[PDB]
């Protein structure tokens, strides 16, 4: 009981209530956290 | 026709001849230093997916920034704020 | 009252802005590098 997932489905997902179908979803409708460190690298401006 | 007046310093054009170098060559190696640094985030998301498999209570805390608490519901993770307790109002039993 | 005797050379002055130039933006890059190694491994603990 409870079942409810998402399943990764072209470029978007598939969500899934109790075992029916329910409907499909974009990249965008899910808040996206970050597993990565950012790294803002500049660059010596040129300079005459 | 014109005549043409010639600075009496070339310091001008050594500078910007060492000021070049310098930062062509600083330029290329933090370049390198970033794209380096992104494939290796691109590249270490694997280990992120694959941890996350294990307790999704870590990552998605370390990652979320607070203190949740979630699981996964197939290829995306639920998450729930967790309530702080004091530290003095807690008794662990003997045995 | 005084008189000013000004230098004949200028070069320290724009030597002075290039190395801080460099060091400015040097230093700024470096120390983005480190604290994203430093995010890095608190990063990779897990």
């Amino acid at each position: 009981v409870g079942h409810r997932r998402y399943f990764t489905f072209g470029g978007g997902y598939v969500y899934f209530e109790e075992y029916a179908y329910s409907h499909q979803l974009s990249r965008a409708d899910i808040t996206t956290v970050s597993t990565f460190i950012d790294l803002n690298i500049t660059m010596l401006e040129d300079h005459e | 026709v014109e005549r043409i007046k010639t600075t009496s310093s070339i310091e001008f054009a050594r500078l910007q001849f060492t000021y070049n170098h310098i930062q062509r060559h600083v330029n290329d190696m933090l370049g390198r230093v970033a794209i380096a640094w992104c494939e290796l985030q691109n590249h270490e998301l694997t280990l992120w997916n694959e941890a996350r498999k294990l307790n999704p209570n870590a990552i998605a805390s370390v990652t979320v920034g607070r203190r949740v608490s979630a699981r996964m519901l197939g290829d995306v993770m639920a998450v729930s704020t967790c309530v702080p307790v004091a530290a003095d109002n807690v008794i662990v039993q003997n045995s």
